[PDB]
C-alpha cells in the first residue's frame, strides 16, 4: 500500500518546491498519475482480503472508495483554480498542502487495518477540512459551521474511542481480521446496549443521521468549492465505511437497536427531500438530497443483508460522483453571478447550452435514472427493505417520486425559462469547467458497464 | 593492701568469664516472613515489540 502512500507524500515537497506559476500543473498531473497507480487495487479476490502487512489492508469495499478518494484531488484542484487566481503563492501551496493532507489521511483511513488506527486518522480528517472551511469561505457564516462541523463530530467519536479501548481491554485486540473471526454475540444488555450506541453514534452522525444533520447544511453552503466536493463525495462515507466495518461485532443486538435508526432515517429521507422542494439555495438543495441519499445508505446498513450492503456500497459511489458534479455547476453558475439564489439566474440553457447539457446529465443521475449504478444502488437497498418489510415500499416510492421531482425543479428554474435582463455578465464556459463535468461524469456511465468493481465484498 | 585505680581504668571495657548461656533468641522475634522469589534469567527482546495498539515495533 506504500506504493500509493509515498507518492501522495511526495506531493508535498513537489508542491512547495514548484514555482509560482506552476503548481497547479504539476499537483493536477502527479495527482491523475496517483489515481492511474491506485486503480490497480481494484483487482480484488473471491477470498478474504489484500492484506498488504500487518498496518494496511486493501478490500472490495475499500478499493472503490480509494479509487474515488484519488480521483477526487484532480477535479478539486481544477475548481479550485479559479477562484484562488488573486491570491499569494504561498497561501496556494498551502491550500493545495491542505488538500493533499486530507487525501493522505483519507488513504491511509480506508486501509487501516487497526481500529484504533482507523479512529485516529478518520479523526485527523478533521484538521484539513475546518481549516479549509474556516479559512477559504466568503461568508460571516462560515466560522459558524465550523464550529458545528467540529464538536457534532466530536460528540459522537469521543465514546467510540472509549468504547474500542474497552473492547481491546476485554477481546485482546482490535485488528479487524481478529476481531472479524473471533466474533462473539452481544447479549441483551445495558452494558451491551450502551456499547453498541457508542459504536454505533460516531458513524451516524456523520452520514448524517436525520436528526444528527444540522452541521450538514451550514458546512457543505460556507465551504469552497473543493470543500464541498470533498465533503459530499468522501468524507460522508466514512460513517458508512465504519459501520459496515463495525457492525460485526454488534450483532444480535443491532435486530432491536435498528429499530429508532431505522424509522429516522425512513421518514427523514422524506422529510428531506420535501425540503428540497422548497429551498431558495442551491447548496442547500444538494445537500438535503445528499441528506436522502445517506439516510437511504444508512437502512441499507442496518439491515445487514448482501443485497444491503452490495446497494450500499453501489449508492455511496455513485453519490459521491454526482453531488461533486452537482456543486461544481452549482458552483460555475455562482462565479457569475455571486449570488447563490437559485430563482436569480435563469433561462441559462439559451446561453450556456452545453453546460445546460451537463446540468440534464447530473440531474438525470440524481434522479436514479436507469441503468445508472445510482439506480442499482437504490434498487438492491428497496429490495432488502422490501424482504425486511414490505410496508416500506410506500416510503421508498414516496421518495423516489419527490426526488424526481426537486431534480426537475432544479433543472427547470435554474435552465429553462426567460433569461434575466439585467444579468449581462454570463460569459463563455471555459474549458476548464467543460473538462470538469465531462471528467465527473464519464466515470459513472462507464461504471455502469463493470458493476461488480462497486458492489462490495458480498458480491 | 587495696590501692585506688588511676584515671582512665573504671571505664575501661573488660571480659568477663561466665558460665551463663548466650541467649540465643533475646528479641523473642517472629521467624522472618519468606523474601520474594527474585527471579533469575537471560533477556530476550519482547515478543511482537510493544504490542501497543497498532505498532509493529
Ligand atoms: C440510445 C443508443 C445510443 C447509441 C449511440 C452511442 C451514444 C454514446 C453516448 C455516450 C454518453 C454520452 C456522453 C454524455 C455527455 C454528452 C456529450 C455532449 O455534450 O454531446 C455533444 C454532441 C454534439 O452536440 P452539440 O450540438 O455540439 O451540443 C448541443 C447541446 O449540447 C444540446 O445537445 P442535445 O440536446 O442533443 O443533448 C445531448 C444528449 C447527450 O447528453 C446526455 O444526456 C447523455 C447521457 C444520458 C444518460 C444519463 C444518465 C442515466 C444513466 C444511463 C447510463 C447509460 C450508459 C451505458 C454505458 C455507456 C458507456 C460509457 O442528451 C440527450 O439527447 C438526451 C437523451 C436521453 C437518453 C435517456 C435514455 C437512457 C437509457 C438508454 C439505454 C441505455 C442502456 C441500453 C440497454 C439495452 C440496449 C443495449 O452531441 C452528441 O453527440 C449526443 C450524445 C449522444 C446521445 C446520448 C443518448 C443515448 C446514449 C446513452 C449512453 C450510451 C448507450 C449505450 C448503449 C448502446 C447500444
Ligand atoms: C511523517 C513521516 C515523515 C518521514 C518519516 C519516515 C519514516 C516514517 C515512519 C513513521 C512511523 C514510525 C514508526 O513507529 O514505525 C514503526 C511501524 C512500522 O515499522 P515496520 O512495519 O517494521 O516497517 C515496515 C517497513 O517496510 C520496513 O522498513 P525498513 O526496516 O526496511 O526501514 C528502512 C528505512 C529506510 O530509510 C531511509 O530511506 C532513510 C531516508 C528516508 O525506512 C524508511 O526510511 C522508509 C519508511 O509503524 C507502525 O507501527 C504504524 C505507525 C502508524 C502511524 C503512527 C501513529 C499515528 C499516525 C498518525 C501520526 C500523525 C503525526 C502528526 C501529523
Ligand atoms: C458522440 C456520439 C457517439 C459516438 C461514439 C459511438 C460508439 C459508442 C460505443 C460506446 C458505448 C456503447 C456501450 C457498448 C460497450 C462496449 C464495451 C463493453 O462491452 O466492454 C466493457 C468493458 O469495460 C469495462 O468493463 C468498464 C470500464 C471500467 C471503468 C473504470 C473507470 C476509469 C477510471 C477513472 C477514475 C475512477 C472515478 C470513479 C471512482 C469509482 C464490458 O465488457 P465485459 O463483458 O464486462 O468484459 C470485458 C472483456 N473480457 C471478457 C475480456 C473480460
Ligand atoms: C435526536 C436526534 C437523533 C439522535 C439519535 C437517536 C437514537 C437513540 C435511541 C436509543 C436506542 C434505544 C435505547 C434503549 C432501547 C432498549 C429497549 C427499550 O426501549 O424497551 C423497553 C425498555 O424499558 C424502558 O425503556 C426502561 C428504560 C426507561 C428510561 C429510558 C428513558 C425514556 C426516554 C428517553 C429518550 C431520550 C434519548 C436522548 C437522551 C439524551 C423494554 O423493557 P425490558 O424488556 O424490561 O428491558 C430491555 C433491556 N434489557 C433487556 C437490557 C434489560
Ligand atoms: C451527537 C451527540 C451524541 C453524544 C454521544 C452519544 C452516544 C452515547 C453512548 C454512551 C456514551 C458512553 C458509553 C460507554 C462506552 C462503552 C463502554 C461500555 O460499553 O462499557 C459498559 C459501561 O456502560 C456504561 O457505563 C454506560 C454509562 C453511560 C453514562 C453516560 C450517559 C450519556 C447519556 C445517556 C443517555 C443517552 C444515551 C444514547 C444517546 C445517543 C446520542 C443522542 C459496560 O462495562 P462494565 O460496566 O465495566 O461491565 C459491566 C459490569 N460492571
Amino acid at each position: 500500500m506504500l506504493k500509493i502512500i509515498i507518492p501522495t507524500t511526495m506531493l508535498l515537497p513537489m508542491t512547495w518546491m514548484s514555482k509560482h506559476n506552476m503548481i497547479w500543473i504539476n499537483a493536477t498531473v502527479h495527482s491523475l498519475l496517483i489515481s492511474l497507480i491506485s486503480l490497480s487495487l481494484l483487482n480484488q479476490l473471491g477470498e478474504n482480503s489484500l492484506n498488504f502487512s500487518l498496518t494496511f489492508f486493501s478490500d472490495s469495499l475499500s478499493a472503490p472508495l480509494l479509487v474515488l478518494t484519488t480521483w477526487l484531488l484532480p477535479l478539486m484542484l481544477m475548481a479550485s483554480q479559479s477562484h484562488l487566481s488573486k491570491e499569494t503563492t504561498t497561501r496556494k501551496k498551502l491550500y493545495i498542502t491542505m488538500l493533499i493532507l486530507l487525501q493522505l489521511f483519507l488513504i491511509m483511513t480506508f486501509t487501516a487495518t487497526e481500529l484504533i488506527l482507523f479512529y485516529i486518522l478518520f479523526e485527523a480528517t478533521l484538521v484539513p477540512t475546518l481549516i479549509i472551511i474556516t479559512r477559504w469561505g466568503n461568508q460571516t457564516e462560515r466560522l459558524n459551521a465550523g464550529l458545528y462541523f467540529l464538536f457534532y463530530t466530536l460528540a459522537g467519536s469521543l465514546p467510540l474511542l472509549v468504547a474500542l479501548v474497552y473492547i481491546q481491554n476485554t477481546t485482546g485486540s482490535l485488528n479487524f481480521l481478529i476481531i472479524h473471526y473471533w466474533s462473539h454475540p452481544l447479549s441483551n444488555s445495558w452494558s451491551n446496549i450502551f456499547m453498541w450506541l457508542a459504536c454505533i453514534m460516531a458513524f451516524m452522525v456523520k452520514m448524517p443521521l436525520y436528526g444528527l444533520h444540522l452541521w450538514l447544511p451550514k458546512a457543505h453552503v460556507e465551504a469552497p468549492i473543493a470543500g464541498s466536493m470533498v465533503l459530499a463525495a468522501v468524507l460522508l462515507k466514512l460513517g458508512g465505511y465504519g459501520m459496515m466495518r463495525i457492525t460485526t461485532i454488534l450483532n444480535p443486538l443491532t435486530n432491536y437497536m435498528a429499530y429508532p435508526f431505522l424509522m429516522l432515517s425512513m421518514w427523514g429521507m422524506i422529510m428531506t427531500s420535501s425540503i428540497c422542494l422548497r429551498q431558495t439555495d442551491l447548496k442547500s438543495l444538494i445537500a438535503y438530497s445528499s441528506v436522502s441519499h445517506m439516510a437511504l445508505v444508512i437502512v441499507a446498513i442496518m439491515i445487514q443483508t448482501p443485497w444491503s450492503f452490495m446497494g450500499a456500497t453501489a449508492l455511496m459511489i455513485a453519490h459521491g460522483l454526482t453531488s461533486s458534479m452537482l456543486f461544481c455547476l452549482a458552483n460555475t453558475n455562482y462565479e457569475r453571478v455571486h449570488s447563490r439564489t437559485m430563482i436569480l439566474a435563469r433561462g441559462l440553457q439559451t446561453l450556456l447550452p452545453l453546460m445546460a447539457t451537463w446540468w440534464l446529465v447530473a440531474s438525470l443521475t440524481n434522479l436514479a435514472l436507469p441503468p445508472s449504478i445510482n439506480l442499482i444502488g437504490e434498487l438492491f437497498i428497496i429490495t432488502a427493505s422490501f424482504s425486511w418489510s414490505n410496508i416500506t415500499i410506500i416510503l421508498m416510492g414516496m421518495n423516489m417520486m419527490i426526488t424526481a421531482l426537486y431534480s426537475l425543479y432544479m433543472l427547470i428554474t435554474t435552465q429553462r425559462g426567460k433569461y434575466t435582463h439585467h444579468i449581462n455578465n454570463i460569459k463563455p464556459s471555459f474549458t476548464r469547467e467543460n473538462a470538469l463535468m465531462a471528467l465527473h461524469i464519464l466515470p459513472l456511465l462507464l461504471l455502469t458497464l463493470n458493476p461488480k468493481m462497486i458492489l462490495g465484498p458480498l458480491y | 593492701g587495696w590501692v585506688r585505680p588511676d584515671l582512665g581504668e573504671l571505664s575501661k571495657v573488660t571480659k568477663v568469664k561466665t558460665d551463663r548461656p548466650l541467649p540465643e533468641n533475646p528479641y523473642h522475634s517472629r521467624a522472618r516472613p519468606e523474601p520474594n522469589p527474585e527471579a533469575e534469567g537471560d533477556l530476550k527482546p519482547a515478543k511482537h515489540g510493544s504490542r501497543l495498539f497498532f505498532w509493529t515495533m
